[PDB]
């Protein structure tokens, strides 16, 4: 039997992207634009 | 092994360091306003 | 004896009890199974077990609330399936039950001003049938079979989960005008934030001029306490950082 | 007889008006099953499926009053499938739901 890892999403504001690949089996790296997260305090960054 | 029946994981000797997988990761587009991170995948193979 | 650079903390949740989306100390992930004797550990993100910064104890159990850390009393921790089902011993981040089949499995307790924290999730399962009938509780004679079941002790055999340092939080109940300039009001930890209308200030309570709060960002950091690498809150700095610490309950053959 | 509140229930006995309160409030289908807000002559409940729907609460001097009718319901399945409590990812649906005002 196996088991998924899915460790901990990154998040960095007015500035855009990049990320690495690396040798493990089954990785997969996606990349999304325009997101607005609200988080438990309020609104998080702004550079909406 | 194609996805979902028997021999979905394989391994030769069991200690460690060589995989095989394919079961179809897919990545989604998250929620309106939310954080977490969403995930689709054909179920396991081993305890169907 | 390694729980003394983690905390409790707060996350998103499936329903709140009410059907709706609230924020709540007590969310469930994880409730594997893969015991046979049909008892299950569920995986909980507050923390049971030790009282107050630091000492050992076996009727407090540790929240978080906002900012601060807050107790509650162990003997109202209840959980359900579908009908009631009792807690068989427990430390740590873990609680491990037997429960009759369902299709939901909820855990909850009491805070501290006498209010309830639910959460519902969904999980399926059955009674494993070992042997060729169907009971549900032993008799009093017959053949004994090999089966497997979970340990109650404390020293591990080498398998861990993750660990990591927290990242920034915003907040709003700091800021406030004073009919024209503005002014961030600090009550005791250190903040460094932002307008555009920006340093690390510790300790010092300053008013910065001729902005209106629709403008001006502020966060607190946390750096002294470590936290669980979870996938409800966001990361760090975009470096891979990490740590480690044990999980209790191995298993054996009886 | 006249202020309001939020922790005093009011019944009746013989020809009087007694007190009791209100937190010892239960309801039963066929397990527990929580109450989520409530005034006046009406309570509203969120309760998984069965056949009775029993109310109960403490009188004066610690004895209990109980009720059982009969009644019978499912989970209405809204959507394509058959869950039990909601998950954190997917499409939104129209529904109909009560509201907590007066």
């Amino acid at each position: 039997d196996y088991k998924t890892k899915v460790p901990s999403p990154y998040v960095k504001c007015c500035g855009t992207a990049e990320c690495r690949t690396q040798d493990k089996p089954e990785y997969k790296c996606a990349v999304f634009t325009g997101v607005y997260p609200f988080m438990w305090g309020g609104a998080y960054c702004f550079c909406d | 092994g194609q996805p979902g029946r028997f021999g979905d994981i394989q391994s030769r000797t069991l200690d460690s360091k060589d995989l095989y997988a394919n079961t179809g990761l897919k990545l989604a587009r998250p929620a309106a306003g939310n954080i977490h991170v969403p995930y689709t995948q054909t179920p396991s193979g081993f305890k169907t | 004896n390694a729980y003394k650079l983690t905390r409790p903390y707060v996350a998103y949740c499936a329903d709140c009890g009410m059907g709706h989306s609230c924020h709540s100390p007590a969310m469930i992930e994880n409730v594997q199974a893969d015991a046979t004797d049909g008892t299950l550990k569920i995986q909980f993100a507050s923390q049971i077990g030790l009282t107050k910064t630091d000492t050992h104890d076996h009727t407090k159990i540790r929240y978080a609330e906002g900012h601060d850390i807050a107790e509650a009393a162990r003997s109202t921790l209840k959980v359900h399936s579908s009908s009631e089902c009792a807690v068989t011993g427990t430390m740590g981040h873990f609680i491990l039950a037997k429960c009759p089949p369902g299709e939901v499995i909820s855990v909850s307790f009491v805070d501290s001003k006498n209010e309830q924290r639910t959460c519902r999730i969904a999980y399926h399962h059955e009674q494993r049938l070992i042997g060729r009938e169907r009971f549900t509780v032993r008799p009093h004679h017959g053949i004994e079979l090999p089966c497997t079941t979970y340990q109650l002790t404390t020293a591990e055999t080498s398998e861990e989960i993750d660990m990591h340092m927290p990242p920034d939080i915003p907040d709003r109940t700091i800021l406030s005008q004073q009919s024209g300039n503005v002014k961030i009001t600090v009550n005791g930890r250190t903040v460094k934030y932002s307008c555009s209308c920006p340093s690390g200030t510790t300790t010092t309570d300053k008013t910065i001029n001729s902005c209106t709060v629709d403008k001006c960002q502020a966060y607190v950091t946390s750096h002294t306490k470590w936290q669980f690498n979870s996938p409800f809150v966001p990361r760090a700095e975009q470096a891979e950082r990490k740590g480690k610490v044990h999980i209790p309950f191995p298993l054996i053959n009886t």
